[PDB]
């Protein structure tokens, strides 16, 4: 089994709409994007291309990331997923300088930090951060996800690295990745690559595959097809 | 920690509640997923027939509205007696019983006084149950200054649609199935009426649909566009007329809609008059009238000069939308149309719609599937009293229907709102001064252009209130503070959404316990307003709702505030779970069904259903707007001038018969070009819920999906050569100045800016809201506010406030 994802650059405009749900899956801290994106703005005007690319973690068939592991915390799973013990991570940052992709974020902040602030803009009047935690019930932030502690920790502790987990604790329930919900084009497929009959698999059969930076040797799981412009009519 | 054991895993177990969200006017139904009592996630209801799970991005900042930490929790008063940008009003925390009988002291003493008229009712954002406070407490009281914020909205974009086909309102766009489709600023993909749901199409759309996206900035629309044309600010109409004198040159207009020759032959010939006898039009009126008054002279080479284009480039268009038709949808934007002179932009582009047979058509556009939805709440005649009846006959604050302010909505002299121009007869008293102003879901000291104009009226205001879930700039100036139950997540209301030829109604509704000591807007607050009213010895408002506001099954009013709440939204929904709409779409068996399915779906619509039905004065598609004539007559004949002299006072440059037919205005400009030489492209950011998600980290975070934007900046993007002219560099600190104000930002150079213009987002340099999306709260703001730039001027045939074109700005560095 082999996991990953298929996306179509035609379907997609390039709204970060997947990389917000990201954020609300899985209580990244402010400034921590698991989901995000490469743009690109080329020619000169008139002649103008705007290109938006969504990335993710690429769960590669050979992950550096796993190899350089000094303490086995990051790992495949038997779905190809490339998941982290982490419980385990001594924040050596091995992982950050393997990776070709730049995917992987260090807690180097105190994760929700700005939710002890108890400040008020208008004293007596306007609430603060810390009491609208209070009022919640919440731990680090209001709009912190439980789901996400079936499998990994809600709120990571400083000194850890972290990057996307392929929504694991929602394949485990057999659900969709949050991103993959999240689209409105449904341009982001995922499925088993080692299943030829599956949408997937399918696909890139159907389109030419891209991926990012293929020569690095990792083999990524991630492919797009199709493109996100078209050619200049007149 | 090691993973859980299935029995007490949580993944998926949680529960989705219906509402809606208000981050525009698509007014997506969603379902909220509630855990441990905590909003978490949203998503779109996937029984929606509109838009179904689809969903634009902002839908996840709407959890960061809610839970803002700059919310207010209680009512307040302020302490410091004097207004002002630089007064801090010093506000102290009260109970809902003193500040409403604060409130109710001063609107009793307007009535004692036979001064009902100077209560003013200010309206921003809003639900289907808006009728109660916005029309009928204001109107029992004895007012009619109910002032919505529609002007500075998009009243331009329905000049077309009303004067040409007779609909005073939007349309949806058949993208599934259109073969052409010309966008005049829209960006439907970031904006506009339906992001969901256009988003889900737009991509596979392109595989059948050849798209044209004319915008002075590359929006993200257009950069998915087969074309991208960077119009001159203001110079759109030029365009879409040349394209239809190319048309009518080619023979290539949609015959089964417009009509065709008696004689076969095509006698359109460039420059040369026709005989309207040898035309026989079938469903549209017009059109040789059109040619030989205008049209037969907007050639492509005339454009070209203008414009720029490429004449070959209008032509190719021209021939592609005849091949296409009648699959051919002409989107106007705010851009295009909301401008001094842009009444005529709103006609000329949508008479293209009209031309290629595009409305009503399959791939074409056309208005909202009819629903039975109610909109209003009872007449209350038999409630007014002499004071209240005297007060309702005052003219508007607003000065509509005026000499000089049309505002023709409707067909009727000063029948549409000037929102902004409230702030000018306010700050005037002119026709009288506001003494007592109710407002709710508004901040139009920074939604409106040249807002320090509502800084001066506030200020001279003897009393105000201010419906808000935060303290924005508005609220600044405000004696009271009534904190509002967030709409999305705290409140019962109504919506609709228009799209995917359908019309849907859906449910808002509490999907969390009420964090704070707040109100619902809509229902609760004038419940409670109209109790303490009638405890001071003024019982209309409250003899009203509770003989006429009751419910739709048992027939008995509202116990409490809670149940009135909810009984607002049974009363006007009653139509669509009560009785059987089975006529217009979904059938509900009941309440409940209604609220979890969370919405109604109509039936698809009935292409062609209005051809020969038009509510026109002809019944036709005017490309001669006789309804518009009507109008203009109307309101000349009210001040005894001629309608050439209505044009002249409304500094339009039609006379004659081009005040009824699509043609060229010039673009009106402010400002001497030499002083200041770089036209403002305003623009919205597709993370912006209205100016609602300023203080929304995540807002800033993503900012840059705004295709050449920068995150957590405000930038002004400049085209490379103008940043070479003006020697700006990416993240130099900048100062944007116009003949009316002027900002700070941080400068950005991007190719996909025209030269000569500034592309700028709309929605940062708010100075207050909350400590996420000012400096300083209350002194210094974090990015710059657009309209601090845009002179106060108006589309007068419309009333709508101009937010193009007419900007003209300097820039510096530091
Ligand atoms: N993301 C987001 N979407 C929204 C809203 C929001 O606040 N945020 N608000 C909703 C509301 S209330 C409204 S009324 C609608 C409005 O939606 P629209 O009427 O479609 O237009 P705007 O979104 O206001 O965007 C204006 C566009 O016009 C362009 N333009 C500016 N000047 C000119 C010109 O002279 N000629 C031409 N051809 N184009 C010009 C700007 O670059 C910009 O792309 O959007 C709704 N959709
Ligand atoms: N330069 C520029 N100006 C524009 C636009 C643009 O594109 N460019 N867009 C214009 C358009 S299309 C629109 S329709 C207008 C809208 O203009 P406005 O109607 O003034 O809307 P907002 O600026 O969003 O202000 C709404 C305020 O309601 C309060 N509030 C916030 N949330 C809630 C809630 O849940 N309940 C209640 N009771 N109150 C709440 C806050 O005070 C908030 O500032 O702005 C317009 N002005
Ligand atoms: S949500 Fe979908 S359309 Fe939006 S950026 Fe992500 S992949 Fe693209
Ligand atoms: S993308 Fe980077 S973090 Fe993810 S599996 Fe590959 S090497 Fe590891
Ligand atoms: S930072 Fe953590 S996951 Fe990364 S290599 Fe070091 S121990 Fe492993
Ligand atoms: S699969 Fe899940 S963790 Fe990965 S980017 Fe998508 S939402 Fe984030
Ligand atoms: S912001 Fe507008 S388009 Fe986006 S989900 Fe909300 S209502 Fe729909
Ligand atoms: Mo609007």
């Amino acid at each position: 089994m082999r996991l990953g994802m298929v996306i179509d650059l035609q379907k997609c405009v390039g709204c970060g709409g997947c990389s917000l749900a990201c954020k609300t899956e899985n209580n990244t801290n402010d400034g921590i994007h698991w989901s995000h994106h490469i743009a690109t703005t080329e020619g000169t005007f008139p002649d103008v291309k705007y290109t938006y690319i969504p990335t993710l973690c690429n769960h590669c068939d050979d992950a550096p990331c796993v190899k350089v592991c000094p303490t086995g915390a990051m790992h495949k799973d038997k779905r190809g997923l490339t998941l982290q013990n982490n419980d385990e991570c001594i924040g050596c940052k091995k992982c950050m300088n393997a990776c070709p992709y730049g995917v992987i974020s260090f807690n180097a902040a105190t994760p929700h930090r700005r939710w002890q602030d108890d400040s008020e803009v208008v004293a007596n009047g306007t609430v603060s951060p810390l009491m609208l935690l209070k009022r919640t019930g919440a731990t680090a932030t209001p709009n912190e996800n439980p789901e996400r502690g079936d499998t990994y920790p809600m709120i990571r502790p400083k000194r850890t690295t972290e990057k996307c987990t392929f929504c694991d604790h929602r394949l485990d329930k057999g659900l969709n990745p949050a991103c993959v919900d999240a689209c409105p084009s449904e341009a982001r497929v995922i499925g088993d690559l080692d299943d030829p009959q599956s949408k997937v698999s399918q696909l890139i059969k159907l389109h030419k595959p891209m991926q990012l930076k293929p020569e690095a040797g990792t083999g990524p799981r991630v492919f797009y097809i199709r493109s996100f412009g078209v050619k200049t009519a007149y | 920690g090691a993973e859980l054991p299935a029995p007490l895993r949580r993944t998926g177990v949680g529960e989705w509640l219906a509402t809606t969200c208000q981050g525009c006017t698509s007014w997506c139904a969603k379902q909220i997923y509630v855990m441990d009592g905590r909003a978490l996630k949203v998503r779109g209801n996937p029984n929606s027939g509109v838009h179904g799970m689809s969903s634009c991005p902002r839908q996840h900042l709407s959890l960061q509205q809610v839970y803002d930490p700059d919310r207010l929790r209680t009512p307040m008063m302020r302490t410091n007696p004097k207004k002002g940008r630089d007064q801090d009003p010093k506000f102290v925390p009260i109970s809902w019983d003193k500040a409403l009988d604060m409130l109710a002291d001063k609107i009793i003493a307007l009535r004692v006084a036979n001064e009902p008229h100077k209560y003013a009712l200010l309206r921003g954002r809003y639900s289907h149950i808006n009728d109660l406070l916005y029309k009928k407490m204001t109107n029992l009281i004895g007012s009619p200054n109910n002032i919505s914020h529609s002007s500075v909205c998009a009243e331009a974009h329905k000049m077309g649609p009303y004067y040409l086909d007779g609909n005073w309102g939007y349309n949806q766009y058949d993208v599934k199935n259109a073969k052409f489709i010309l966008s005049f600023g829209a960006d439907p993909i970031a904006s506009n009426r339906q992001v969901s749901f256009y988003s889900q199409t737009w991509g596979d759309s392109l595989d059948h649909a050849k798209v044209v996206v004319v915008d002075p900035r590359l929006s993200a629309s257009a950069a998915k566009a087969h074309k991208w044309i960077p119009i001159e600010p203001g110079q759109d109409s030029v365009l879409a007329l040349a394209i239809a004198h190319v048309a009518l040159v080619e023979g290539v207009w949609h015959k089964p809609f417009v009509g065709d020759f008696i004689e076969g032959k095509n006698l359109f010939k460039a420059g040369k008059t026709v005989s309207v006898e040898s035309f026989k039009e079938t469903h549209t009126y017009g059109l040789v009238e059109w040619w030989n008054q205008a049209l037969k002279d907007y050639t492509p080479e005339w454009a070209s000069k203008i414009t720029g284009i490429d004449p070959k480039t209008i032509i190719a268009i021209a021939k592609d939308m005849g091949a296409a038709a009648p699959a051919v949808q002409v989107w106007t934007s705010r851009g295009a149309v909301m401008q001094a002179r842009g009444t005529y932009t709103s006609i000329s582009c949508h008479a293209l719609n009209g031309l290629f047979g595009g409305i009503d058509s399959k791939g074409g556009l056309f208005p909202g599937n009819k629903t039975p939805l109610l909109k209003e709440y009872p007449e209350a005649k038999a409630y007014m009293d002499e004071i209240a009846a005297k007060g309702v006959k005052k003219e508007k604050i607003d000065q509509r229907g005026r000499l000089e302010f049309p505002a023709l909505a409707k067909g009727k002299s000063g029948g549409g709102v000037i929102t902004a121009n409230a702030a000018n007869g306010i700050r005037n008293q002119d026709p009288y001064e506001i003494k007592v102003m109710l407002a709710y879901f508004n901040n139009f000291n920074f939604s409106n252009p040249e807002g320090q104009r509502w800084d001066e009226a506030l200020s001279k205001v003897d009393f105000m209130a201010h419906i808000t879930t935060n303290v924005s700039e508005f609220s600044w100036f405000a004696d009271v503070l009534l904190p509002s139950s967030h709409h999305m997540f705290e409140k019962w209301g109504v919506l609709d959404s228009i799209g995917n030829g359908v019309a849907q109604i859906s449910i808002q509704q509490p999907s969390i316990k009420r964090l704070w000591d707040t109100r619902i807007d809509e229902s609760e607050i004038p419940y409670m307003l109209a109790k303490k009213l009638a405890d001071k010895g003024f019982d209309a408002p409250w003899r009203y709702i509770n003989e006429q506001i009751v419910d739709p099954e048992t027939g008995k009013p509202a116990a409490d505030e809670a149940e009135f709440a909810k009984l607002m939204v049974r009363y006007l929904t009653a139509p669509l779970w009560k009785e059987d709409a089975s006529k217009y779409g979904d059938k509900l068996s009941s309440w409940d069904e209604f609220v979890q399915k969370g919405v109604w779906n109509s039936s698809p619509y009935k292409l062609e259903a209005r051809w020969g039905k038009f509510k026109t004065e002809t019944t036709k598609f005017e490309f001669y707007s006789k309804t518009l004539e009507k109008a203009l007559q109307s309101h000349a004949d009210k001040h005894k001038v001629s309608i050439d002299e209505v044009m002249k006072a409304c500094d339009y440059q039609a006379r004659g018969h081009l005040a009824f037919i699509p043609h060229y205005e010039e673009p009106y400009r402010f400002g001497d070009e030499s002083e200041f030489p770089l036209l403002l492209v305003d623009q919205k950011s597709r993370l912006n819920k209205e100016g609602r998600t300023a203080n929304s980290p995540w807002y800033y975070e993503f900012k840059d999906v705004d295709p050449g934007d920068v995150a957590n900046e405000d930038v002004a993007k400049f085209n490379p050569i103008d940043g070479k002219k003006f020697g700006l560099k990416d993240g130099d600190e900048i100062r944007i100045t116009s003949p009316v104000g002027m900002l700070t930002c941080k400068a950005k150079l991007w190719e996909g800016v025209r030269p000569g213009t500034v592309a700028k987002c709309f929605g940062q340099g708010h100075w207050a809201y909350g400590r996420y999306a000012s400096a300083k709260f209350g002194v210094t703001p974090r990015g710059g506010s657009n309209n601090d730039l845009i002179a106060d001027r108006y589309d007068r045939l419309s009333g709508a406030s101009a937010f193009y074109g007419h900007i003209r700005v300097r820039v510096e560095k530091v």
